[PDB]
């Protein structure tokens, strides 16, 4: 109960909460679960992207991005809000490379653009944004990596990570697979068996999936994956559900 | 205050694309310590850039044409830049910034392959732009143009043998003249590949 | 009403101003502190938050000096204390500066309590939760002043604030004498002080700074000590 | 480094006795070397700090400078009074140092003053 | 503020960049000496701003 | 540093009754040295009119994209194309717009009117115009008035004057083309011919 | 970019494309432009009129002035006359139009001839040692007589019943000097003005009541 | 004229030099970098600490030079505490070309920076009037620059020992000095296990 | 700016009848929300620094979980509250260390670092447009003149230099055990610090703690540089306690 | 009931993470009148309907000109198109004049995303109570795009908003999988028949009430109006 | 109150004296007239360093 005390984002409950960021990460459950795996030599994507009719093309509003030539992200919530961050992530590689011509490291842009997102939490002109999203990156050098950013402005490194409506389902089934050992090629499929499980066609009419991959094998760079293995895994996922 | 020349630069056109050669020399004046330094810039794969005058200021363009480049290939939409989009810019920027009395010394030579048709195109620091089937810039540009010019006129179609011939006993010359390490860029519908030093 | 008590830029239909009495009021809230002006010299005292043994003596202090005559002690808010302390500090610099002689007190005083007024006339900000007590010693002749949340000052000859200081001034009151020294008004400051004491007091718990002609001191816990043992 | 710095001529196409004796050619070039140096230093300052801070750590850093700054920045006198720029001084890092703005030409003291009410409205941009 | 004697370098540091500030404009070449915790140092200031520690 | 260059060239233009003559040289140099030596500077702007303009390169260039844009404001904000007189006095406009700053550019503009009739205007590169029947600019405008002087006309007349004018003028200067192109502006539209030199 | 709106103070580090103490920030507007109106900052052959004579005098019935085009038709009850630089002498003179109909616009009456000259001459002398060269003399009617003024860009303006200006300014004013006088009808006006600009080596103009005409 | 032939505005000889001359020099294990001293002085360190193994030498306007290190050596700091890590020596040169190229107009500097990092082990840059960058196995600036770039040219080779090197640099920074002076030089190796600093005198 | 909300308790620039600003108080108990504890100890030639590690999910990368920073070459700290708020002012802190460094040229000691850090958080409290940061930050750092130094800053702008200090839910416990310690006694060894520094977050949080769930961070005069110790060598620390 | 609080301004959350003002200003766009936008293998067409005051007014257009490749066409209110219309004419021409090419439709569009996402996050704004429909044509061929108040565009093949615009969506939805072969003709008479479903079945379409605009590979963006509309006009057929 | 006053003014370093001066100085100096000029200090100085101080 924070009544009263929640029209602003520059006001502290009496319990010392503030409820308008709280009401921020509430919104981000309206939308489908998204989910990444890090593995052995490589970082995948996948997410569950709903279909509104039949009159809409292939490729419309994607919710995969190329920030840089080695970095993919996969978001979460108002779509709007997940363009401008896409727009910031990209600003902030760019000018590093500018500055200090190489490529930036991972986790020095999921600082940047962290703070950035923290920074609308503490002025009554503005309001937080409404979206999570997930960050991922190889390089011979470093290796795979995995982060996640919320809209109170915390970010952390993972293994396996969901976000979206039905997190705690994915999480679940993540938590079963030894993704220490494995390869890309063996965790597309399971990738894509998880999102078939979690998803629930009751309340959801149909959906295609959306793959992709950064590793060794596109020798680091962010790239869709080709359709024959987007089939198969398909295929495979439809043959585990039976 | 004192000024001195820029090093040369000569480009030709053939059937299947152009031929630009430049000269490895660092500067003709006090800075003739900086040696082996290259001056040939690939933007994209249809299009070359070389450069004469001012190093510092090439590298900043550099630096910004490789932005833009990279930028417009993260979207994928499928456009990318033409050699013709590139030789606007140049100029615009060229004469925007002598505009304002600080203007960029530099004078470009850009080629390119794209649609079956062949480019070459030329920019200086005032903002002055054409287009010619020959070119050369820089040190010997008055004892070079004349005669690429006329040994285009006897021949208009040049394979790309004849035309490496020529931009090779062009520089023979040049260095005749007053007495050694060159490089050669080629675009063609394969890309752009690039050969030195020599 | 409570129509009036929200907003700083409000008058009451009575012709008064609630959110600078309500600062008065955090300002009466604080630690007690005494200061007496005797025939050559001012005395200043004072209580301490801390209290403690975890505490460290060199850390923080609340006597402070702004020049070589002049010191201050305050009664209320601590972070509002340190920005005019600064404050204080730099327009003292100016004016030596400018002038190459030392800031009279009265001058000094003006200013800090024309800094202190902008905050009570305009919206979005609120004033300052503090008191102020400044000292000074100029032409051989010795100054005590006190300055207001509201930018108000006045010249006293014995005052206290803080917790429980109508009782300390009716006390100063009944034993104040305008022919005393500086040994007998550092007696009566401490007196007075233990009158709203709970606690013992030590010399671990008090802070006191005098003035005279040589300059502005504050004593050491040793001589604080000493004087306690004096009057038992 | 701080103190080194890095066709507006319109036709009314878009009072004479408020404004005179001035002219577009002498205005065209400064008369000292140290004068527009001098008369732009803190604005200078808040550039380089911008800058360094904006290459180093990211976007939101000058942001919120800038913020704080313009928040802090509007709770002062009218601008026919003379104001004490206490908190705007304490976040810009001023409030421990002199220079030559404090101790020259005192600005609480100065020989001229227009109308209240022709400040209010210039300041708020009408006229 | 600090409650300690300052430093030499810090006097230092402070006339080079004010004499740095106004272009040379202010002449004035100083010598400058003091010993703090760390030990003496001398220094040696020029009217552009160009300081020089030396015996 | 100079930032002015001149180069050649050499404009005509003649009025007639029911059309519109607009000549000039193909030939860009500094000098000395020959840039190129096809580089018409006869530019199309609307249906019913053309701009000739000849000096430092980099002003024409810059002067001829803005006046297209400029064109295509017009166009948008009042549903209409522009006619001569609009174009002129707008042109006369933007160059007085720069009077400290000059652009170094010689303009001659010629076409239709709105009864029907050749209109030729002659510039100065600070922006006084006034309208004319036959005009001469360029590098050899000195030495080609008078002869024109000298010597309405019909279309193939005219032509034929216009053919013998740059003939002779090009053997006597240093800076003309080796080719000639002409463009005839009439109530059919326009076309262009390119005569050898 | 909702907090970079909410500073209302665009800076160059705010923008996009910024690194360094510079970057691809001047490079980037590169526009055209949509609407404004403004001389640029100082830093060709440029046309003047060098051998031309202007005469102009007033009298009873009106003002008559003639020249050897060069005289500039600003209203249908106003004259001007061009000496110097042509291109200014059209420039201010169109700006002096267009402020004349704003004027009669607004307030349903005609001004004065005093009024446009000290527009003119206010409008000339901001740009002084800019390099601006023009002489110019207006005539005009309004309700309180015939008006005739002299304004160049040197910020002079002076009233007077006889003005000349131009290469044989001497001879034609000693001749009209001579010939000179208030209560003259209009052919001896005429025939004066015609015999002094034929001494000083032809157009003729005659303001009126209700407008200028033309004679020849 | 101007256009076709592609003039430079020729930073270098702006004004004539009649300073000291820097030498940096790679070996195998790191890199050598050394200055002599050629009116007072004679006791002046010309060697600038960037960082714990980074230096650089300075040629032309003092009080410019000194506010470019200065200036430098804060964003340097400040960025290695961010990033976490030892500096490279790239980052060094690259912020030191941001205001060396920026300000061509107004100051006169020259900078060569010499260090070691973990990552591609002794480098020499050059950053000379103008804001060029260059990466040299062997690089020469002051005044000495002319004199002694042949004999330097011809005699260098590749990776040698750490004392074999300093005799080199010592060698070419004397017959530098004695043209026709001074008698103080100072060398300072940098490697992995640390700086080692040394002067030569008589 | 939106307005002001009307009530003694909904603004932070409204003072209630009693005289005291609740949105600051607010503020404070906001440090307590993620239930963590931190306790920092000075020793005779030494300062050290120990908090809690909590790693609730299996799925997290326990190497990017941390609240130990670093400011300075010579500087730590320690951060409880909100994660987002410690963080931005960690970067704060750092650009203050290093703009003061660049104008007086040498490092920054710790209670100016401390002074500037409240100083900044002070003016957060007068403004009706900015909110009170809900976090404290400790530093630790070792002096010229003097020996190790230990300070803590609050939400409201109060700072304070101590010998032994404690944060987060179990503070006045955890107060109350080292105000008995150093009144017994004071001299300690290096040895000693860490083990007291334990031994009051075990006995308040009776906990038996494990080499993974706490990280120590220490300052000695013989390396004054910042040092995070190991799991190895925390592990070391705990067996010689239990033997 | 509940709600009263939380819909008031576009800087607040409701307790369930929702914008109400946001969702309000979504629905200006079902306060027009209807548009059908459609395209082939060659060619991009746009058909709206307009309405008039009364007999003696002229009835408002509906479909503008961006540039020579670029046309728009609009439902919802007026002044947010007319400056929307603006911004895309100014970045079309800028385009043009730096590099002597056509604008591609989607940078323009997502420039028009990246513009009007910001009045829904700062105070003193509300969001553009518009919708509109931009057909194109450039180097990957025809283009449909729609355009969404809260600041989201899609990429469609066919698409149909403004009043009772959901039985064009099922005629186009029933009629999709011929479009990509017809020519001009049938192509513009699907758009037609897909309109004509949004009246009442008692009245049919005059030459007074519609607009059509075509862009193609060698035909600019061209408005035919009054008159000019019969040709395509005088094949339909009787309402079926 | 003046009213020719717009914004508020500041302080420092004032300019106002520098073009008057320039043509000043010249016309005195070609008619061949005197002005005061600017004290100066030239007294040689000097600085060691000892073991344990400055002098």
């Amino acid at each position: 109960i924070g009544t009263g005390y929640d029209l602003s984002a520059s006001t502290f409950s009496p319990d010392g909460r503030v409820f308008q960021v709280e009401y921020a990460m509430k919104a981000v459950e309206n939308s489908s679960t998204a989910i990444g795996i890090r593995c052995k030599d490589g970082v995948v994507f996948g997410v569950e992207k709903l279909v509104l009719s039949k009159l809409y093309e292939e490729g419309s509003n994607k919710r995969l991005f190329n920030v840089d030539r080695h970095v993919g992200m996969a978001v979460a919530g108002l779509l709007a809000d997940a363009r401008s961050l896409a727009d910031i992530a990209r600003e902030e590689a760019s000018n590093f490379r500018s500055n200090f011509g190489y490529n930036i490291p991972l986790k020095h842009l999921a600082d940047r653009v962290a703070m950035y997102v923290h920074a609308y939490t503490l002025y009554s002109a503005v309001r937080p944004f409404g979206c999570s999203f997930m960050l991922g990156s190889y390089s011979v050098n470093d290796g795979a990596q995995l982060y996640m950013i919320d809209p109170s402005g915390v970010s952390y490194g993972y293994w396996g990570c969901a976000i979206g409506k039905a997190r705690q389902a994915a999480k679940t089934e993540i938590e079963k697979l030894q993704m220490k050992e494995m390869t890309c090629r063996d965790i597309v499929k399971e990738v894509a068996k998880i999102i078939y499980i979690v998803h629930d066609e009751v309340k959801d009419k149909a959906f295609e999936l959306e793959l992709s991959w950064v590793g060794e094998l596109t020798n680091g760079r962010h790239e869709i994956v080709p359709k024959d293995i987007r089939e198969e895994a398909e295929k495979y996922a439809k043959e585990s559900l039976k | 205050n004192p000024m001195v020349t820029g090093t040369s630069v000569l480009g030709v056109k053939f059937e299947g694309g152009v031929v630009i050669a430049a000269d490895m020399l660092g500067s003709y004046g006090s800075l003739a310590r900086f040696r082996n330094i290259s001056r040939i810039m690939r933007v994209n794969n249809s299009t070359m850039l070389g450069a004469s005058g001012d190093y510092a200021d090439f590298q900043y363009l550099k630096q910004v044409l490789g932005q833009m480049v990279i930028d417009e290939e993260l979207l994928g939409d499928g456009h990318s830049y033409s050699p013709r989009a590139i030789h606007s810019w140049l100029t615009r920027a060229m004469y925007s910034r002598r505009s304002k009395m600080n203007p960029l010394w530099n004078t470009m030579v850009i080629g390119g392959y794209a649609d079956g048709e062949s480019f070459l195109g030329y920019v200086d620091m005032l903002g002055v732009a054409y287009e010619a089937p020959s070119l050369a810039t820089g040190y010997g540009a008055y004892l070079a143009q004349p005669l690429l010019r006329e040994v285009l006129e006897k021949q208009p179609v040049l394979s790309q043998t004849e035309a490496r011939d020529l931009v090779e006993r062009c520089m023979r010359v040049l260095y005749y003249r007053d007495a050694n390490r060159f490089q050669t860029a080629t675009v063609t519908e394969k890309g752009v590949e690039i050969e030195g030093p020599l | 009403e409570r129509g009036y008590s929200f907003s700083l830029t409000t008058f009451s239909p009575s012709g008064k101003l609630v959110q600078i009495e309500y600062a008065l009021a955090a300002v009466a809230g604080g630690a007690p502190s005494v200061g007496i002006k005797a025939a050559n010299g001012v005395v200043l005292a004072t209580e301490k938050k801390q209290k403690s043994i975890l505490y460290d003596e060199r850390s923080v202090h609340k006597v402070e000096p702004i020049t070589k005559h002049i010191g201050l002690v305050y009664s209320g808010m601590g972070p509002d204390y340190r920005v005019l302390v600064h404050r204080a500090r730099k327009l003292a610099q100016q004016y030596y500066l400018v002038y190459q002689e030392p800031i009279p007190t009265a001058q000094l005083v003006q200013r800090v309590a024309s800094v202190m007024q902008e905050y009570t006339q305009s919206g979005g900000v609120r004033p300052f939760g503090v008191s102020l007590l400044i000292c000074g010693w100029n032409e051989g002749r010795p100054y005590l002043f006190q300055s207001d949340p509201s930018g108000a000052y006045f010249a006293w000859k014995a005052t206290a604030m803080g917790k429980n200081y109508v009782n300390g001034k009716t006390f100063l009151e009944k034993r104040y004498n305008e022919d005393l020294e500086l040994e007998d008004a550092i007696h009566t400051a401490i007196l007075t002080l233990k009158e709203s004491f709970e606690g013992q007091m030590t010399e671990d718990n008090i802070e006191v700074g005098i003035c005279n002609e040589a300059g502005f001191r504050r004593l050491t816990p040793t001589e604080v000590k000493d004087y306690l043992a004096a009057i038992a | 480094m701080n103190a080194r710095g890095l066709d507006s001529i319109p036709v009314t196409e878009l009072d004479l006795l408020r404004k005179g004796f001035s002219c577009v050619k002498n205005e065209l070039l400064p008369s000292h070397p140290l004068e527009l140096s001098e008369k732009n230093f803190q604005l200078n300052q808040d550039k380089m700090n911008f800058s360094t801070l904006r290459n180093i750590q990211g976007l939101f850093a000058p942001l919120k400078l800038q913020m704080e700054f313009k928040a802090v920045q509007q709770v002062q006198r009218l601008p026919f009074l003379s104001s004490s720029n206490l908190s705007l001084d304490v976040l810009r890092g001023n409030d421990e140092t002199i220079g030559f703005e404090d101790i020259l030409n005192d600005p609480s003291q100065s020989e001229v003053m227009g109308e209240p009410h022709l400040m209010v409205e210039y300041k708020l941009g009408l006229l | 503020s600090t409650g300690r004697l300052p430093r030499v370098v810090t006097a230092n540091r402070m006339l080079k960049q004010m004499l740095f500030r106004y272009q040379g404009y202010i002449g004035a070449a100083l010598v400058l000496g003091g010993v703090d915790v760390t030990g003496p140092h001398l220094y040696s200031i020029y009217p552009h701003g160009s300081t020089d520690k030396l015996p | 540093f100079s930032p002015y260059v001149f180069n050649g060239g050499t404009i005509l233009a003649i009025a007639g009754e029911d059309f519109a003559i607009v000549a000039s040289d193909t030939r860009l140099s500094e000098g000395f040295s020959i840039h190129t030596r096809d580089s018409p500077k006869c530019y199309k702007l609307t249906d019913k009119t053309v701009i000739g303009c000849s000096g430092f390169h980099g002003d024409c260039l810059t002067l001829t994209k803005i006046i297209e844009a400029r064109l295509k404001m017009y166009k948008h904000s009042n549903n209409k194309a522009m006619t001569t007189g609009a174009i002129a006095a707008m042109l006369s406009t933007i160059l007085y717009s720069r009077r400290f700053f000059p652009y170094y550019v010689y303009n001659i503009i010629g076409g239709l009117d709105e009864e029907g009739k050749g209109a030729v205007y002659s510039f100065d590169p600070v922006g006084s115009y006034q309208r004319d029947s036959f005009k001469a600019g360029g590098s050899a405008s000195a030495m080609l008035q008078p002869l024109l002087d000298n010597q309405p006309l019909s279309l193939d007349r005219a032509m034929r004057l216009v053919k013998d004018v740059f003939i002779s003028a090009a053997e006597r200067d240093v800076y003309t083309g080796d080719a000639l192109r002409i463009c005839i502006v009439t109530k059919e539209g326009i076309r262009e011919e390119t005569v050898s030199l | 970019m909702a907090l970079a709106s909410v500073l209302e103070r665009p800076l160059p580090v705010n923008q996009r494309g910024f690194f360094g103490l510079g970057g691809r920030a001047d490079l980037l507007d590169l526009g055209p432009g949509s609407l404004s109106d403004g001389l640029s900052l100082a830093a060709p052959g440029i046309e003047m009129l060098h051998g031309t004579t202007t005469l102009a005098f007033k009298f009873r019935h009106g003002v008559i002035v003639a020249a050897d085009k060069k005289v500039i038709e600003i209203n249908p009850y106003l004259l001007g006359t061009m000496a110097g630089g042509a291109a200014d002498c059209s420039f201010w003179e169109r700006l002096l139009a267009r402020q004349c109909r704003i004027y009669e616009l607004r307030n349903k009456e005609r001004i004065s001839v005093a009024a446009a000259s000290k527009l003119l001459a206010n409008m000339v002398y901001q740009y002084k040692g800019m390099g601006l060269s023009m002489g110019t003399m207006i005539c005009g009617w309004d309700k309180r007589g015939p008006g005739l003024y002299y304004v160049d860009s040197e910020g002079n303006r002076i009233s007077g019943a006889t003005f000349s200006v131009g290469s044989g300014s001497v001879y034609a004013y000693g001749v009209m000097d001579r010939g000179y006088s208030y209560d003259l009808e209009v052919e001896q006006a005429y025939d004066l003005a015609r015999r002094a600009i034929y001494q000083a080596t032809v157009n003729l103009y005659h303001v009126r009541e209700d407008g200028w005409i033309r004679v020849s | 004229a101007w256009g076709p032939e592609a003039f430079t505005p020729d930073w270098e000889s702006r004004e004539v030099s009649t300073g000291t001359t820097i030498m940096a020099v790679q070996f195998d294990g790191g890199v050598v970098l050394g200055a002599d001293s050629r009116i007072a002085n004679r006791v002046t360190d010309k060697l600038t600490p960037i960082h714990d193994r980074i230096f650089c030498c300075r040629s032309g306007s003092a009080a410019d030079t000194q506010a470019v290190a200065d200036a430098v050596t804060y964003q340097l700091g400040f960025h290695s505490i961010e990033l976490n890590e030892p500096p490279l020596v790239h980052t060094a040169a690259s912020l030191f070309k941001e205001m060396c190229y920026r300000y061509r107009e107004d100051l006169m500097a020259g900078i060569i920076i010499a260090g070691w990092d973990p990552q591609e082990g002794g480098q020499g840059y050059s950053v000379p009037m103008g804001g060029m960058m260059v990466r040299q196995s062997f690089a020469i600036g002051g005044s000495g620059s002319s004199y002694i770039y042949g004999y330097v040219d011809a005699t260098y080779r590749e990776g040698m020992t750490k004392e074999e090197c300093l005799q080199f640099t010592a060698n070419a920074l004397a017959l530098a000095m004695e043209r026709d002076s001074g008698g103080v030089i100072r060398l300072a190796a940098i490697a992995e296990s640390g700086v080692e600093r040394q002067v030569l005198l008589g | 700016s939106r307005g002001s909300s009307a009530g003694f308790d909904r603004h932070i620039t409204i003072f209630s009848p009693e005289g005291r600003l609740y949105q600051v108080e607010y503020a404070f108990k906001a440090i307590n929300q993620g239930g963590l504890t931190s306790v920092a100890v000075r020793g005779k030639d030494c300062a050290v620094i120990v908090t809690q590690k909590k790693v609730p999910d299996k799925l997290l990368d326990s190497s990017t979980v941390t609240h130990l920073f670093k400011i300075t070459e010579n500087i730590g700290c320690v951060m409880t509250g909100m994660t987002a708020d410690s963080r931005s002012q960690v970067q704060r802190a750092r650009y203050e260390a290093a703009n003061w460094k660049y104008k007086y040229g040498y490092e920054i000691p710790v209670d100016m670092l401390c002074k500037r850090i409240a100083d900044i958080s002070q003016v957060y409290t007068q403004n009706a447009e900015m909110r009170p940061l809900g976090c404290c930050m400790i530093l630790i750092g070792i002096d010229e003149e003097q020996g190790p130094q230990v300070y803590k800053c609050d939400p409201a702008g109060y700072y304070c230099g101590f010998k032994a200090t404690a944060a987060g839910v179990k503070q006045t416990e955890s107060t109350s055990f080292l105000e008995k310690k150093v009144k017994k006694k004071f001299d300690w060894t290096f040895e000693q610090t860490v083990e007291t520094a334990i031994t009051c977050l075990s006995t308040v949080l009776s906990i038996d703690f494990k080499p993974s769930e706490i990280e120590v961070g220490v300052v000695t005069v013989e390396n004054p540089k910042f040092r995070i110790l190991t799991e190895a060598e925390i592990d070391a620390h705990l067996v010689a306690l239990a033997e | 009931m509940f709600r009263n609080q939380y819909d008031n301004d576009v800087t607040v959350w409701s307790p369930q993470g929702r914008i109400h003002q946001i969702e309000y200003a979504m629905e200006a766009v079902k306060q027009g009148s209807a548009t059908v936008g459609l395209k082939s293998k060659t060619h991009a067409v746009l058909v709206a309907l307009k309405r008039a005051q009364s007999e003696l007014a002229a009835h408002q257009k509906k479909i503008l000109h961006v540039d020579n490749h670029i046309g728009i066409s609009i439902a919802g209110l007026t002044a947010d198109a007319r400056l929307l219309c603006n911004f895309m004419r100014q970045e079309c021409l800028d385009s043009r004049f730096v590099f002597d090419r056509p604008l591609p439709v989607s940078r323009l569009v997502s420039l028009i995303g990246s513009k009007t996402q910001i009045p829904t996050q700062r105070y003193g704004r509300r969001p553009y109570g518009v919708g509109l429909l931009i057909a194109g044509y450039d180097d990957m061929g025809p283009h449909i795009f729609q355009t969404c108040p809260s600041a989201n565009y899609f990429d469609c093949r066919a698409m149909s908003i403004g009043a009772r615009s959901q039985s064009a969506r099922t005629y186009l939805e029933r009629h999709m999988s011929e479009f990509m072969e017809c020519n001009l003709n049938e192509l513009v008479k699907h758009g037609l028949r897909a309109l004509r479903e949004t009246l009442p079945a008692e009245q049919d379409l005059t030459t007074k009430n519609v607009s059509i605009g075509i862009v193609g590979k060698d035909l600019e963006f061209t408005i035919y109006d009054d008159d000019d509309v019969s040709p395509f006009l005088e094949g339909l057929e009787e309402r079926p | 109150a003046a009213v020719s006053v717009y914004a508020p003014p500041v302080g420092g370093f004032s300019f106002d004296n520098c073009r008057r001066n320039a043509v000043l100085e010249a016309d005195f100096a070609k008619r061949g007239y005197k002005l005061p000029k600017v004290r100066k200090t030239g007294t040689t100085i000097a600085g060691v360093v000892y073991k344990d101080g400055i002098v």
